[PDB]
């Protein structure tokens, strides 16, 4: 209890810090001075070597390391991009390292599909649009999103538990905070039919509250509890309806959730 | 299991115009949204030939003038234009469970 | 002095140490300032604290790692053309971080090179002048 | 390239066993699996069995007591055996190589078989 | 031998650095080789290691450098050479990565890496006696 009761003491003496006349005016007083050093610096920033010294930097592979894509950022990258960018013993040993393999022959086939398909071209649209779209739309209840790229399975088994909240009268309203280790764990082809797949795994912080439908009250989870979960993801890619607009052929075939603990 | 119902069991066309083969399944051969609906063709003295799988897919180094359609229970392979040599038996075969089963086969013929 | 360079071996652990840790500490303030000016209003404490841990741990390791990759290449490039040329000196420091930053994105394009070389022999430059001040 | 080849007697006699060997080049047994299909001129092309990639067998139901497919990866051989064959059991024998979507995107040249005296 | 310990902080760094570099250049390399397509296995390990090599870099190279700053800190205190050194830069290295785990967490990572320091102490002591005899 000396640990709960230390933090009690601690977040009230930051707080009367941050609330205390001399604190407040010097956090005013910071904030002032940034706000004149950014508009200082925003005709620089206008300067082309600017974006030029920006992409050659950064080039957008920070979202590796973690950070969560809002909605809105997310839909307008997305449709920037589609605006302009996206429209003896040892030999024979030896041998069998370059011979053809199941991941092989699974990314063989993705790229048939779509010849600008790779490992690090999938893992980037993976990290940037799809794995944020579908869990934000997880934690929320948004079953259009869903629908759209579950397939029937996972998606009857998300609406069956969507459904038990109807009853309870409760709803959805969580967050995601940050997404890492977003990537392509295995591919693999599904037996009998040798349905190749990609088998997706991400790591995510994310708050998972409920609250009363007619009133608004907390019903299960807390306001401020944040979780480190992983998720698990099939990919699988339909060769027809590859020109679908918000998928372009991707479906998922598995959504499992594990592995949830605290974080902060 | 799967009967597939291939029609018409016979079919001449002329050169350039488009030939159309339809095949019936009895019950669905979806797998995840994907339709396991293969197209063969063998020449007489010949093994058969893939020219379609998964409904839609053209196989290695057939010519782009064979083409897949259908879902849910009615496929369909269109050869157009049709040229001379493309007289065969046409074949199509379920993959969605065992056993495997053919169609009964679509003798495809010139005027 | 300090930095004891008897082989090759401790320019390039030394190198790369001390480069990295600049990379971790400007990154990580540089993510400490962002997580601050993006704390959501009327946010409970314990997400203040995350939002700004994020940034830190987001922004740190970026510019950590980055920066110690450069050090990594510029100090195998380094010791490379010491060893052909047999003598270390300025001018070879600079040629040396100028190809680091041309393979740091070889893949980019040929405008990137420019600003990447550039900006790598530019901070051998600095580096120079600093270690002979120094020493 | 890829390549098939059976290698099985013709002629044989009532009440006796096919055997087929399909030598496969080109690929490995242990990443593709070979199907086994026969087509009468009575009864069209019809499937027998399949030795899946992973190395388990499913036969035909109406052929899986008489059925036996076991391979060999150093060989890259495939082994084809029905135990009785009656005047029906006379046809031609593919052994078919699948891959994505169970595409049976290579066959063997064949192996015709009469079952006669 | 070693070079004095409030300087060799940096050397661990770049020594860890540069070993999980290195050590992801080929991990990656083949990882990324095995998965690629038929005719895009080049790309597809240089695509790897240029993706996540650093990032395993910084993984060593933190828990190399911290592991050697609590050395020193453990050393510029018990002021001695005693092999348990190690075993309590290890438990404070382990608990240091996860704080933000929670107190379980940091707890259970404080152990684990001071158990596996234990490890590594003793297969060293029974190193040493086998050559002695
Ligand atoms: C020097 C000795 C310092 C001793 C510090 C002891 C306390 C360590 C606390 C800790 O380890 O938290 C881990 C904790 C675990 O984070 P995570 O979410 O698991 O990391 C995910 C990363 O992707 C995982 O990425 P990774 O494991 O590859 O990278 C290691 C990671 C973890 O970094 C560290 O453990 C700290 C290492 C020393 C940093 C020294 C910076 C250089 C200072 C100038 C020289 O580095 C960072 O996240 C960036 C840290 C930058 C801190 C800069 C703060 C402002 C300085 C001005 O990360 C943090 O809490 C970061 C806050 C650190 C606060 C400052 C601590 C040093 C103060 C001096
Ligand atoms: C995206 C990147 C973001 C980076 C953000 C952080 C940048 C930090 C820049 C720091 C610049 C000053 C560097 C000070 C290094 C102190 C090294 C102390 C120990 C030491 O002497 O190591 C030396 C190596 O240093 C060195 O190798 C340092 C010189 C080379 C630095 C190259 C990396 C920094 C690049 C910054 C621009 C980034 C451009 C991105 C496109 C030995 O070497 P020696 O000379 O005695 O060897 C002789 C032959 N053995």
């Amino acid at each position: 209890k000396t640990l709960k009761k230390t933090g009690e003491t601690m977040e009230h003496i930051a707080t009367k810090a941050w609330e205390s006349e001399l604190g407040k005016n010097t956090r005013k007083a910071a904030a002032a001075t940034a706000k004149k050093l950014d508009e200082s610096f925003e005709p620089v920033r206008q300067t082309k070597i600017y974006k030029e010294v920006s992409e050659v930097i950064d080039d957008g592979e920070s979202s590796r390391y973690g950070g969560f894509i809002t909605k809105e950022q997310r839909r307008l990258k997305r449709e920037r991009d589609l605006a302009s960018g996206k429209r003896r013993k040892i030999t024979n040993k030896v041998g069998g390292f370059f011979a053809e393999t199941e991941s092989s022959r699974v990314y063989s086939q993705f790229k048939l599909m779509d010849p600008t398909f790779s490992n690090e071209s999938f893992t980037r649209h993976l990290r940037e649009y799809i794995v944020p779209e579908i869990l934000e739309a997880y934690v929320k209840g948004d079953v259009k999103v869903l629908k759209k790229w579950f397939s029937e399975a996972p998606f009857n088994v998300y609406a069956a538990q969507q459904k038990i909240f109807k009853e309870q009268d409760v709803y959805a309203d969580g967050r995601i905070l940050d997404i890492r280790g977003v990537e392509i764990v295995s591919a693999k082809l599904l037996a009998p039919q040798d349905i190749p797949v990609l088998v997706v795994g991400c790591r995510a912080q994310e708050i998972n509250l409920y609250r009363k439908k007619k009133t608004g009250e907390i019903a299960a989870g807390d306001e401020a509890n944040i979780l480190m979960s992983s998720y698990a993801m099939v990919f699988t890619r339909d060769p027809e309806q590859i020109d679908d607009d918000e998928t372009e052929g991707w479906k998922i075939l598995e959504f499992v959730r594990g592995g949830s603990r605290q974080f902060t | 299991d799967i009967v597939l119902t291939q029609s018409p069991a016979s079919l001449a066309v002329s050169l350039g115009q488009r030939a159309t083969i339809s095949c019936r399944a009895s019950e669905s051969v979806d797998i995840y949204g994907i339709s396991f609906m293969n197209w063969f063709q063998q020449k007489p003295g010949q093994p058969p030939k893939l020219l379609i799988y998964a409904t839609s897919n053209q196989g290695s180094g057939v010519p782009a003038r064979f083409s897949g359609s259908g879902s849910g229970t009615d496929f369909s392979l269109n050869i157009h234009p049709m040229e001379e040599d493309d007289t065969a038996m046409y074949f199509c075969q379920q993959s969605k469970e065992v056993p495997r089963t053919f169609g009964g086969g679509t003798k495809l013929e010139i005027k | 002095g300090l930095i004891p360079s008897r082989g090759w071996t401790d320019d390039l652990c030394y190198g790369t140490g001390a480069v990295y840790l600049l990379g971790l500490g400007i990154g990580g303030f540089s993510g400490m300032m962002q997580g601050l000016q993006n704390i959501p209003p009327n946010s409970p404490g314990k997400l203040q604290l995350n939002t700004v841990l994020n940034h830190i741990t987001k922004r740190g390791p970026f510019l950590g790692n980055n920066a110690g990759i450069l050090a990594l290449s510029y100090n195998i490039i380094n010791s490379t053309i010491d060893a052909l040329r047999g003598k270390h000196d300025t001018a070879g420091s600079i040629g040396a971080g100028a190809l680091t930053g041309a393979l740091f994105k070889s893949s980019k394009g040929l405008k990137p090179m420019g600003y990447s070389s550039a900006m790598v022999a530019a901070a051998c430059a600095v580096w120079c002048s600093v270690k002979k001040r120094l020493l | 390239q890829v390549q098939l080849k059976q290698s099985g007697p013709g002629l044989v006699q009532p009440s006796q066993s096919l055997s087929i060997t399909c030598t496969v080049s080109g690929f490995s047994l242990t990443t593709y699996g070979v199907h086994w299909v026969r087509q009468s001129p009575g009864k069209g092309l019809e499937w027998l069995g399949v030795m899946w990639r992973g190395g388990s067998t499913d036969f035909n139901a109406a052929f899986m007591s008489r059925l036996s497919i076991t391979k060999d990866n150093s060989k890259s051989q495939v082994f084809f055996k029905m135990n009785s064959l009656q005047a029906d059991d006379t046809a031609i024998y593919y052994c078919a190589r699948y891959g994505n979507y169970d595409a049976m995107d290579y066959w063997g040249q064949g192996t015709s078989v009469t079952v006669s005296s | 031998s070693r070079d004095p310990c409030p300087i060799v902080i940096l050397n661990d760094f770049g020594g860890a650095f540069a070993m999980g570099a290195i050590g992801g250049v080929v991990w990656h390399g083949i990882k990324g080789f095995r998965n690629s397509p038929l005719g895009e296995r080049g790309s597809g390990a240089m695509s790897a290691i240029k993706a996540r090599a650093p990032v395993l870099g910084g993984n060593f190279g933190v828990w190399g450098g911290l592991f050697s700053t609590f050395d020193c800190a453990v050393k510029a205190v018990r002021k001695r050479e005693d092999p348990w050194n190690a075993i309590i830069a290890g438990f404070f290295t382990g608990g240091a990565l996860a704080v933000r785990g929670g107190w379980r967490h940091t707890r259970n990572s404080s152990i684990t890496c001071a158990c596996l320091l234990g490890v590594i102490e003793g297969v060293g002591l029974m190193f040493q006696r086998y050559a002695a005899w």
